[PDB]
């Protein structure tokens, strides 16, 4: 609660896997809009 | 009035209070230091609003080039034409000496999120595509934490603040290229090709990423702007001189007792940095060689020129440099400036896409020549030479690599051309 | 009626909106230099041999990718313009081979004759210079790839006229190369015109090898019986027997391009 | 060496044996949705790099893989592979350490600490010891320059080492354990060494320096 600049706070990401950024992209597909369409499915086709 | 001697930045005034990750970098201690704050009305307010603050500010680019943000932003005030329009926040951060935009992705993350916000609207871009560099494995998960928190408060998505705009951020890292950074280049990086930078007359307002109407901003750009909209615009412009306007995250690394990342006062004394927040070069300040200002891209200044400089970007023009990145990489007297102008151009040929003739090949060149400069093998007529090729691959290319590839080269030539040609001497003395 | 007016040295054309610099220069019979540009490829810009100065403006621009402006001024042949041909061409030039004698582009290169007419007559590269591996793509065209100067035709081709993705680059910076990565055979009905497209030796006809030199060609117009197509050709021809066969354009017909089979 | 052309090998070939665990395939389809419909080769490069995070390298096969997965052409994939250089083309050891050497770390002396890992692992820059445990290469900036000397082994950053703690780091890392990142000296972050020049009082609480209703 107090001032507390004489510590880090920044200590999570020491425990950061292989998988982490990948699972919370997982894990934000929850909530996102429905992506824009070009009309085709790639511009091969 | 007015002011004259631009330093001494108070706590009160800087944006990015969070800067050392002393405090909760997440959601709730982000709010507590002031972050999203009033950012329903911020986005009610309009667009026309939130850019006219972003001009009234000068705020000008942090990545870099340094166009002026609230025009630049102000590209994308155009109707839609049916294609959706995005916000592509620059997080590649390659610049040598720079480590700024590393800072505020890990300790300020919801900052660089609601200004992201802030800006999309201001463009009234569907979604935020940020860009971070590969390396930045850590930051990028820091900031897609604080992604999710904003999500799931509602602050970003659906009904984002309670505003009715819907607003998405994406994060993409990149792969390890630092021609990533420049903007079109990160654009066709986004879009899974080699990083590889567009012909400009298309411009990214009109034909961006994905082909859709585009802004490319620096993470510093995008992340001060909450606070510029927040407190005032005229707040921010009551920083630094006119033009280049309000505060500015500076790294200060090379040879200096305490290397530092601080946030300073726009327009302050090279000097008042390096003595006050880096503590001063090792041996004092006499014990001064260069001092490269805003990082690899901008040429040196020598101790003399450095002596009695500003930190923006009319007075470091005007000292034949630029302000860049506001990364200060100083040299002391036991530096060979030789060695550390080859290093970087170095760096440059490592980093070079290929895609056009004069970076793709010149840089080579510059490389190869500069790496005998160091030797002292070469006649000092090649001096002269290199100049030649530099100009030669400045303003030719495709993007401005091959220009902040020349200026290092032509900042050594200029000033040091004395320390060149005596190691020339020395090495034909030694090679009879 | 809605084109536009613009200035090649001064002289006045009037263009459609989106026309480029080289084409406003095209129209007033002036051929801007070029080695990436093909004018039915996709744009590239980036051989940077086509960069010319626009009448007060400080930066040069790549005439092959920039359009015209209102009022804009073409100046083709000032000094600023022939500066940037020729530190571009010694950019070309710095690690191309010294394989003129032997390189079958000889006497019609382009290289070569963008050198004689717009580069310097003498060079300042004092260094060792780049050499890439070949690279096999059939028994139809022979890779002589340190010769490559990068120009992208060749990829563009392939993938937009010949609609096959094999062509592309690896690396960046100075060492990439223009390539399949793996090990595959370039293999097309229309795979021979990248020999064509190709400004250097990079790229060239493996059973025409060695065998003729450009000058001494008699060079006969005729057409093509491989197909119904009529594709139109040059027969070159020397001493009495007939050496290749060339493409001849027509516009209606088969552009600038054969068929392997016609080739 | 670092070739940029490809040779079948009885280990790299196009039969070579990949695929992507399911657990990647839903990161593969979260990947995925986060660009429009049509433009879905734009997210060859995360794809790449999940099937790197996987393997631990990229063979031929999971290139191959990506293109068929994302229907690329495999040249586009191979563009992607050796344009990027955090791609790993060739297997490299368990743990990957990069040292940054241009200049703001070279000013810091990041030769010495080069030397030093070359002196601990027996091996030289470019090459991984026996035991394919530690790969030794150069890297240019890594965004921490402010920083003294540093490395990055696979995923970490550690910072302003000294010829000593580049060792220790080692020594743990041969014992299976991780090693805590970041400068391995007294500070925590990117602050001055002799104490805070900058941010040293309470922050301002939400809604200091307001204007009007914002
Ligand atoms: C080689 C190169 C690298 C760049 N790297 C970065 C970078 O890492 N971060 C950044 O913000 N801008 C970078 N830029 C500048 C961008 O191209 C662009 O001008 C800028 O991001 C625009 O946003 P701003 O006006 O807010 O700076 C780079 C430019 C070049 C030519
Ligand atoms: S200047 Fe260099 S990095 Fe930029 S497009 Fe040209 S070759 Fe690529
Ligand atoms: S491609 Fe042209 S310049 Fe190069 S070796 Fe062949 S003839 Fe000479
Ligand atoms: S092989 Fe020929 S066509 Fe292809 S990029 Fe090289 S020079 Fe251009
Ligand atoms: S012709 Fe315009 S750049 Fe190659
Ligand atoms: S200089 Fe080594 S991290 Fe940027
Ligand atoms: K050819």
């Amino acid at each position: 609660e107090p001032f507390d600049n004489s510590t880090y706070r920044n200590l999570q990401h020491h425990e950061y896997s292989t998988y982490t950024f990948l699972d919370l992209n997982v894990e934000l597909s929850k909530f996102r809009m429905p992506q824009p369409s070009s009309g085709r499915q790639s511009p091969r086709h | 009035p007015k002011k004259t001697s631009f330093g001494s930045l108070k706590d009160e005034d800087r944006i990015f209070t969070n800067l050392y990750g002393r405090h909760d970098w997440r959601l709730k201690g982000a709010q507590s230091r002031g972050d999203w704050y009033k950012t329903k009305e911020i986005l009610l307010k309009g667009p026309d609003w939130i850019l006219g603050e972003v001009k009234t500010s000068g705020l000008r680019g942090r990545g870099g080039a340094g166009f002026p943000t609230g025009l630049k932003w102000s590209f994308m005030n155009k109707p839609s034409d049916g294609r959706p329009k995005y916000l592509v926040v620059n997080a590649d951060e390659g610049e040598p000496g720079t480590c700024k935009d590393r800072e505020i992705i890990r300790h300020d993350p919801h900052k660089l999120v609601e200004g992201c916000l802030v800006g999309g609207r201001a463009m009234g871009a569907r979604a935020a595509y940020i860009y971070i560099r590969g390396e930045f494995y850590n930051e990028a998960s820091n900031l897609q934490v604080a992604i999710r928190e904003a999500y799931e408060a509602g602050l970003i998505g659906k009904n984002a603040c309670g505003s009715g705009y819907d607003f998405d951020v994406f994060v993409v890292r990149g792969a390890g290229a630092y021609i990533c950074g420049e903007e079109t280049a990160l654009i066709e990086s986004i879009e899974g090709k080699q990083g590889k930078p567009r012909l400009k007359p298309p411009f990214p307002a009109d034909v961006g990423v994905f082909g859709c109407p585009t802004t490319v901003a620096n993470v510093e750009t995008v992340a001060v702007s909450p606070t510029i909209c927040r407190r005032g615009g005229a707040w921010f412009a009551s920083f630094g001189r006119e033009r280049n306007s309000g505060t500015k995250l500076f790294n200060i690394s090379g040879h200096v007792n305490h290397p530092c990342t601080v946030e300073e006062e726009m327009s302050v004394p090279l000097k008042e940095l390096i003595e006050k927040h880096a503590g001063g070069v090792i041996g004092g300040w006499d014990n001064l060689l260069a001092v490269i200002p805003g990082g690899s891209s901008t040429p040196l200044i020598p101790k003399s020129v450095c002596e009695t400089v500003l930190m923006d970007f009319d007075a470091l023009v005007q000292a034949q440099t630029g302000l860049g990145t506001a990364a200060v990489i100083v040299m002391d007297r036991s530096t060979d400036i030789v060695k550390a102008i080859a290093r970087l151009i170095e760096f440059y040929k490592h980093e070079s896409c290929g895609q056009c003739t004069p970076c793709r090949e010149g840089v080579d060149w510059m490389n190869k020549v500069m790496a005998r400069f160091v030797k002292g093998d070469a006649r000092p007529a090649e001096i002269d030479s290199l100049w030649e090729i530099s100009k030669q691959i400045e303003g030719h290319t495709i993007c401005a690599l091959g220009d902040g590839a020349a200026w290092p080269v032509q900042g050594l030539i200029r000033h040091f051309r004395p320390e060149l040609e005596e190691r020339m001497q020395q090495f034909a003395l030694q090679h009879q | 009626s809605n084109l536009i007016e613009v200035f090649v040295d001064g002289q006045s054309v009037m263009v459609e909106p989106g026309t480029t610099v080289l084409q406003a220069c095209e129209k007033v019979g002036m051929q801007i230099p070029r080695f990436c540009y093909h004018e039915r490829l996709s744009v590239a810009g980036n051989c940077r041999m086509c960069l010319v100065e626009i009448e007060k403006a400080p930066k040069v621009v790549a005439a092959c990718a920039m359009p015209v402006m209102k009022g804009w001024n073409i100046l083709t042949n000032s000094e600023k313009s022939k500066k940037a041909r020729e530190g571009v061409m010694e950019f070309l030039l710095a690690n191309h081979p010294l394989d003129c004698p032997i390189c079958d582009q000889g006497g019609e290169c382009d290289l070569q004759d963008q050198s004689m007419m717009f580069g310097s007559d003498r060079s300042r590269f004092l260094e060792g210079k780049r050499a890439v591996e070949d690279k096999n793509i059939g028994p139809l065209v022979k890779t002589i790839m340190t010769r490559c100067i990068q120009c992208t035709r060749c990829i563009r081709f392939a993938s937009e006229i010949a609609g096959v993705d094999d062509l592309g680059t690896t690396g960046r910076g100075n060492d990439m190369q223009v390539g399949t990565y793996i090990e595959k055979m370039f293999m097309s009905e229309l795979s021979g015109n990248i020999i064509d497209i190709c400004p250097v030796g990079a790229l060239t006809s493996k059973p025409y090898a060695f065998t003729a030199r450009p000058w001494e060609t008699r060079k006969t117009e005729s057409i093509d019986v491989m197909d119904a197509v009529g594709s139109n050709i040059v027969v070159s021809t020397r001493t009495g027997e007939v050496m290749r066969i060339l493409p001849r354009m027509h516009e209606d017909i088969n552009e600038e391009w054969i068929s392997d089979k016609t080739r | 060496g670092a070739l940029f052309v490809h040779r079948d090998t009885p280990e790299n070939n196009p039969d070579t044996p990949f695929d992507f665990t399911p657990e990647n395939y839903k990161r593969i389809e979260a990947i995925v949705k986060n660009y429009p419909e049509g433009h879905k080769a734009a997210a060859v490069l995360p794809v790449l790099d999940l099937a790197q995070r996987q393997n631990g390298w990229l063979p031929i096969s999971a290139m191959n893989k990506v293109a068929e997965i994302l229907q690329v052409p495999p040249m586009r994939v191979y563009e992607v592979a050796t344009f990027y250089t955090m791609y790993n083309r060739k297997p490299v050891g368990k743990y990957h350490i990069q040292v940054c050497t241009t200049t703001p770390c070279m000013l810091r002396n990041s030769d010495s600490i080069l030397e030093a890992i070359q002196k601990k692992l027996g091996i030289k820059v470019g090459e991984t010891t026996p035991d394919k445990l530690f790969t030794l290469i150069e890297v240019e900036c890594l965004g921490a320059c402010v920083n003294a000397p540093m490395v990055q082994i696979n995923d970490n950053y550690y910072e302003d080492l000294t010829p000593k703690d580049i060792e220790e780091i080692i020594d743990e890392l041969k014992a299976g354990k991780i090693p805590k990142p970041g400068p391995r000296s007294g500070r925590f972050s990117c602050e001055p060494a002799g104490g805070l020049t900058s941010l040293t009082e309470p922050p301002k609480g939400p809604g200091f320096g307001v204007q009007a209703g914002l």
